């Protein structure tokens, strides 16, 4: 009974960071011991002319960017388990977030180290006009 | 290829929309398209449901610098003889909104002690994992009778976690800086495990210099057996599955080849008694 949500070779990095007391931390580190960034993301089919900002209701990715579904690229999302949010609330799932090509290989490993500008709507680092 | 670890549980005929759903499997058939995913303008993402998450399947062989292995050689359990505890679970099944996981109903240790959870799970919502009360019951047959007083005689899952911290840290202070856990059939207590157990790099304890075996998620704080009154989870335990040792059959048919003062009393205490007992016996005895 019940429909399968992932595949085996996620298997370990989802157990290793569903134990931990720091998942974000547990992440980083499966990474630098050469383990594979977490895969079966929801990637998105778009058109690549879009705004370019990082959390949206549509996908909004440039031709700088790639659009995926926002639970698909949050480690707490796809652990099961508490946001560090203090209403634990998540800020990606029901949204679509944007992602610079170029680290598209690991999603979930993005939006763990990025911030997004409130003023502008854009990465920092990765499109912020800001400063 | 697929995994059972994260299986959804629900009974809703459909996959999740694109925003709302954990994985590319997950997400609805309409979306699909082209070897990937379609945002379709005019079709909404779902604000109400309730999917419980099955936590069944946990696979702990990774190799990370600075964490520890949970599974240990029989030469390293050996070694570590007075920090093992048997450890048992019996399960109660999920039902009604939800079907195909089981969810810890009763927690036995080769202590005496069996403690009574309230059937909980991981059911992911809109916004979050809500970790809830589920609706259950005791699987069914004659052998699993004893279960159905169980059902309401169960204490809250935060409330649990702190009477196993408090357990261990009496049975294990003057013993060892460590708890083994002795298993039989790993599968549904490393499951179990999910509930009251935290890992990470080996931490020293706030109020001395021996190994944190104890993590409080009221202060962030770590503790050895000594000083983790009040902590919530075990942190960094060690366990071992005596199954994987070249036993056949059962566990009591191999508990009683070694020995007769463990009476199979049929409750998850007894199952733990008789798993460290098998262990100690095929171990240290002849
Ligand atoms: N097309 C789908 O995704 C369908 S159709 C009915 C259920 C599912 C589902 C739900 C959760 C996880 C995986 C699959
Ligand atoms: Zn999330
Ligand atoms: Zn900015
Ligand atoms: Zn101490
Ligand atoms: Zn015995």
């Amino acid at each position: 009974a019940g429909n399968a949500t992932e595949v085996p070779a996620n298997s370990t990095v989802l157990s290793f960071c569903a134990f931990a007391v720091d998942a974000a931390k547990a992440y980083k580190d499966y990474l630098a011991s050469g383990g594979q960034p977490i895969t079966n993301c929801v990637k998105m089919l778009c058109t690549h002319t879009g705004t370019g900002q990082a959390i949206t209701v549509t996908p909004e990715a440039n031709m700088d960017q790639e659009s995926f579904g926002g639970a698909s690229c949050c480690l707490y999302c796809r652990c099961h388990i508490d946001h560090p949010n203090p209403k634990g609330f998540c800020d990606l799932k029901g949204k679509y977030v944007q992602i610079p090509t170029t680290c598209a290989n690991d999603p979930v490993g993005f939006t763990l180290k990025n911030t997004v500008c409130t003023v502008c709507g854009m990465w920092k680092g990765y499109g912020c006009s800001c400063d | 290829n697929v995994t059972g670890l994260f299986k959804d549980c629900s009974k809703v005929i459909t996959g999740l929309h694109p925003t709302q759903a954990p994985t590319h499997l997950s997400v609805d058939t309409k979306f699909k398209t082209e070897g990937l995913c379609v945002d379709i303008p005019g079709i909404p993402k779902d604000m109400t449901y309730r999917r419980l998450i099955s936590m069944m399947g946990f696979k702990m062989n990774y190799q990370v610098n600075g964490y520890p292995n949970m599974f240990i050689t029989r030469e390293e359990a050996i070694r570590h003889v007075r920090a093992w505890i048997g450890f048992d679970v019996e399960g109660c099944h999920a039902t009604r909104e939800a079907v195909g996981t089981n969810l810890p109903l009763q927690l036995g240790f080769s202590t005496g002690v069996n403690l009574v959870a309230v059937p909980t799970g991981y059911v992911d919502t809109p916004n979050n994992t809500d970790f809830s009360r589920v609706s259950a019951k005791p699987p069914p047959g004659d052998q699993f009778k004893h279960l159905i007083p169980l059902m309401y005689k169960g204490l809250p899952w935060n409330v649990v976690r702190i009477k196993i911290v408090q357990m261990l840290s009496d049975t294990l202070k003057n013993l060892s800086d460590r708890v083994v856990f002795v298993l039989w059939a790993h599968g549904f207590e490393l499951t179990s495990m999910k509930y009251f157990v935290k890992i990470g790099p080996e931490r020293t304890c706030c109020l001395c210099d021996r190994r944190a075996t104890c993590f409080s998620t009221a202060s962030d704080t770590y503790a050895c057996w000594h000083h983790s009154i009040g902590f919530d989870y075990v942190y960094n335990p060690f366990m071992i599955d005596v199954q994987q040792w070249g036993f056949t059959g059962n566990l009591q048919s191999n508990h009683d080849l070694y020995c007769q003062v463990h009476g199979n009393a049929h409750v998850a205490s007894c199952d733990a008694i008789m798993t460290r007992c098998l262990a100690v016996h095929e171990c240290f005895v002849k």
